[PDB]
C-alpha cells in the first residue's frame, strides 16, 4: 500500500524496539564501534591486510550474506569463495589476536544497530525541508546518508552525545543534495489557449540545427584571452580574472590585501595597457 | 572502567563479585555453552551442530542457531535461526523465474486441468495459456523483470529554449532523472555500509520510480 | 495488467502476494530455509516482518525496571514461559534471563582471622562436617572456665 506510512511504521517499529537509553546503550554501541576500528587496525598489522578490507569482510560476515564489494582504491574481489578464506585466517590466529576479531564483530554489528536506532532523528530533521524541491523520501534517504556519515566520524571520548552530533552531518547531506538535485523550465505538455487538446510542443517551430559560433568561438576566445592574460603581470590579470570569472561577481573585498585605491588603479591601468600597447 | 582515569573502580583485596540492579532484562531464547580454556568462533555465524564450537573441540552445540560471543562469562548463546533464504522485492522473483521448468509446469498443469473436477480448472486453463505462450515461439520468462533499463533517445524527449530564460522539457526526462537519482543513491548506500530497512526503503523508491 | 502476467504464471496468490512483497519488505522463501515456526521449511510461502525478524534475530525481549527493584538477575542463566522477574515485571517470552545494564555491585572482601576457645573435654563437640551456621558444643550445664589472659575490653558486632 501507499508508501507514505510504510517506511514510518518500518522505522518507528525498530526504533520502537530500540529507542536508545540516552546514555547507557547509546554509548554502549559507540564504544563497541571504536573497539572494532582498532581491532581492525591491529589486524591489518598482524595479517598485512588493508584496514577497510578487513572492515568489509567483517561487514559481509555480519549481514549474513551479500554482494557488497565496493571499496576505496579498488572496487571488487571474489566474494563468497574468498571471504571465508579470510575467516579461517581469522581462525588460525591464537586467543590473543582472535580476541580482536570477536570484538570487531560486535563493534560493526553494534554500528548497524545504532543507525537503526537513530533513524527517527533523520525523520524529524528532514521534516523541516519539506517543500524545498525534493521528495520527502529523497530527503530522508539523503539524511540517512548523512547519519551514516556521522557514525563513521563520531568520537565518543568527548562527552557530547550522538543525537546533536548527527544532527549536523544529516543537515549537511540534505543541504548538499538539495543544491544539485532540486522560474524553472516548464513542462512540455500543457493545454494552451482554449484548454482542449493542445500540447505546448504543437505551437513551437524550428529555427537552426548547427547552433554555430559556439565551439570555434570559445576556441579562439579563451586562447587569445589567455595570451593577453599572461602578457601582463599576473597579480593584475588574475585579480578580476577569477573575481569576475571563476566564482562570483567585489572591489571592497577585491584586494588580497592592499588599498581600494591600488586595486582600482592597477585594474584600470592594466586594462589600458592591455588594450592598446604603446 | 569509566571515562576519566579519575576514580575508576580499581580492584581491592579479593572480592566475590555480585550484581544487584540491572536497567532492564533480556529474555532471549538461547543455549548457554560455557568455555574455559581456549578460544572459539566469533559472534554471528550459523551452527547446527557445525564443526568446532568451543575450547577447540570439547563443546559442540546441537540446536540450530546464530552465534554470540560472551567475553565476560566466556559463554556462547545460540539463538534460533539458520541461513533462511528469505528475499523481498524483484530480486527474489528474478530468482523464482530462473528456477522454473515450464515443461514440468506444463505437464503439472495438464493434470491440474483435466483431472480435478469442474469449477476449478478454469484458472488452470488461463494459467496454461501463459505457460504455453512462453514455451511457444515465445521467450524465457526471466527477462520479465528488469535489471537493465533502456533509455529512449534524446530528441524523442527533447529540451529547448522558448521565450528567453525559460526552457521546456519532455516530461520523460524528469522521470529519467528521478531514476538516475534513486539508482545512484542506492549504489552509494551499498558503498557507505548497509543497514537493511534503509536499503530496502531505497530499493522500494527505485521500484516506485521505474514504475 | 488484468491477468497479472507474472502472478498467474508463478504459483502465486495471483494478485496480493506480488503487490505485497514487490513494493514492501515482505518475503517468500528462496531455496532452503531449514528452521522452525509451527511448520518446517516453507519452500514457496510468504510472511510478515514480525515472523521474519523472529527468524533473522530470534526472540529477544526488553523488561524495564524502576530505579530500585531487582529480583533475580543472579538467574542470569534461566527463565520459563510466564516467569516472575520482579514485583511488576512478568515475561512470557520463554528463554534465558540475561543481565542487561547494571548499577549496584557487591564486593565481598572476606576478612580472615584466628581465635581461641575452651570446650567440654570428654564431650564430643568438634566435627569437620561443620561449616558456618553449624553446631559447635551442646548441653554442658554450665561453662565458666579459665580464659587465662587479661587486658582492655574490645568487642566487635
Amino acid at each position: 500500500k501507499i508508501s507514505t506510512s510504510d517506511p514510518v511504521r518500518q522505522y518507528l517499529h525498530e526504533i520502537g524496539q530500540v529507542p536508545l537509553l540516552t546514555l547507557e546503550e547509546e554509548v554502549e554501541l559507540a564504544r563497541k564501534v571504536e573497539e572494532g576500528m582498532e581491532a581492525i587496525k591491529k589486524l591489518s598489522e598482524i595479517t598485512g591486510l588493508d584496514p577497510d578490507l578487513i572492515r568489509e569482510v567483517v561487514r559481509a560476515k555480519i549481514l549474513g550474506s551479500a554482494r557488497v564489494r565496493h571499496i576505496p582504491g579498488l572496487k571488487e574481489t571474489l566474494d563468497p569463495k574468498t571471504v571465508e578464506e579470510i575467516d579461517q585466517k581469522l581462525k588460525s590466529l591464537p586467543k590473543e589476536h582472535k580476541r580482536y576479531l570477536h570484538i570487531a564483530r560486535e563493534g560493526e554489528a553494534a554500528r548497524q544497530h545504532l543507525i537503526e536506532a537513530n533513524l527517527r532523528l533523520v525523520v524529524s530533521i528532514a521534516k523541516k525541508y519539506t517543500g524545498r524541491g525534493l521528495s520527502f523520501l529523497d530527503l530522508i534517504q539523503e539524511g540517512n546518508q548523512g547519519l551514516i556519515r556521522a557514525v563513521e566520524k563520531f568520537e565518543y571520548k568527548r562527552r557530547f552525545k550522538f543525537s546533536t552530533y548527527a544532527t549536523w552531518w544529516i543537515r549537511q547531506a540534505i543541504n548538499r543534495a538539495i543544491a544539485d538535485q532540486a522560474q524553472e523550465p516548464v513542462s512540455l505538455e500543457t493545454p494552451i489557449g482554449d484548454e482542449k487538446d493542445s500540447f505546448y510542443g504543437d505551437f513551437i517551430p524550428d529555427e537552426h540545427l548547427p547552433s554555430p559560433v559556439d565551439a570555434a568561438t570559445q576556441s579562439l576566445l579563451s586562447e587569445e584571452l589567455e595570451k593577453a592574460l599572461s602578457k601582463l603581470s599576473e597579480r593584475e590579470a588574475m585579480v578580476l580574472k577569477l573575481r569576475k570569472g571563476l566564482i562570483d561577481g567585489e572591489e571592497v573585498g577585491a584586494f588580497f590585501g592592499v588599498t581600494r585605491e591600488r586595486i582600482r588603479q592597477i585594474e584600470n591601468k592594466a586594462l589600458r595597457k592591455l588594450k592598446y600597447h604603446e | 572502567a569509566a571515562i576519566d582515569p579519575e576514580e575508576e573502580v580499581i580492584a581491592e583485596a579479593e572480592g566475590v563479585v555480585h550484581l544487584h540492579e540491572p536497567a532492564s532484562i533480556l529474555v532471549v531464547k538461547a543455549r548457554v555453552y560455557p568455555f574455559e580454556d581456549d578460544v572459539e568462533v566469533s559472534t554471528g555465524d550459523r551452527v547446527a551442530p557445525g564443526d568446532v564450537l568451543a575450547d577447540g573441540g570439547k563443546v559442540k552445540s546441537d540446536v540450530y542457531g546464530r552465534v554470540e560471543v560472551d567475553l565476560v562469562r566466556n559463554v556462547v548463546r545460540v539463538v534460533e535461526s539458520y541461513d533462511i533464504d528469505a528475499r523481498m522485492g524483484a530480486e527474489a522473483i528474478q530468482q523464482l523465474l530462473k528456477e522454473l521448468d515450464l515443461e514440468a509446469l506444463e505437464k503439472e498443469l495438464l493434470e491440474e486441468m483435466k483431472h480435478p473436477s469442474r469449477a476449478r480448472r478454469a484458472k488452470a486453463r488461463k494459467r496454461l495459456e501463459v505457460v504455453r505462450a512462453f514455451l511457444d515461439s515465445g521467450n524465457r520468462p526471466e527477462w520479465m523483470i528488469l535489471e537493465a533499463v533502456p533509455v529512449l533517445p534524446p530528441d524523442l524527449r527533447p529540451m529547448v529554449q522558448v521565450d528567453g530564460g525559460r526552457f521546456a522539457t519532455s516530461d520523460l526526462n524528469d522521470l529519467y532523472r528521478r531514476l538516475i537519482n534513486r539508482n545512484n543513491r542506492l549504489k552509494k548506500l551499498l558503498a557507505q555500509g548497509a543497514p537493511e530497512i534503509i536499503i530496502r526503503n531505497e530499493k522500494r523508491m527505485l521500484q516506485e520510480a521505474v514504475d | 495488467d488484468v491477468p497479472s502476467k507474472i502472478g498467474t504464471l508463478l504459483d502465486l496468490s495471483a494478485t496480493e502476494l506480488e503487490q505485497v512483497l514487490y513494493f514492501s519488505k515482505y518475503i517468500v522463501l528462496d531455496p532452503k530455509g531449514a528452521i522452525l515456526n509451527g511448520v518446517p521449511v516453507e519452500k514457496r510461502q510468504l510472511l510478515t516482518d514480525e515472523e521474519y525478524r523472529e527468524l533473522r534475530y530470534g526472540k529477544q525481549e526488553t523488561y524495564p525496571l524502576p530505579p530500585g527493584v531487582d529480583a533475580l538477575v543472579k538467574d542470569g542463566e534461566e527463565v520459563v514461559k510466564g516467569q516472575e522477574l520482579a514485583p511488576g515485571v512478568v515475561s512470557r517470552l520463554d528463554g534465558v534471563a540475561l543481565y542487561r545494564f547494571p548499577r549496584r555491585v557487591r564486593v565481598e572482601y572476606v576478612k580472615k582471622e584466628r581465635a581461641g576457645l575452651r570446650l567440654p573435654l570428654a564431650a564430643w563437640v568438634e566435627k569437620e562436617a561443620y561449616k558456618p551456621g553449624e553446631i559447635l558444643a551442646e548441653l554442658p550445664e554450665p561453662y565458666l572456665f579459665r580464659a587465662e589472659e587479661e587486658g582492655v575490653v574490645e568487642l566487635k558486632e
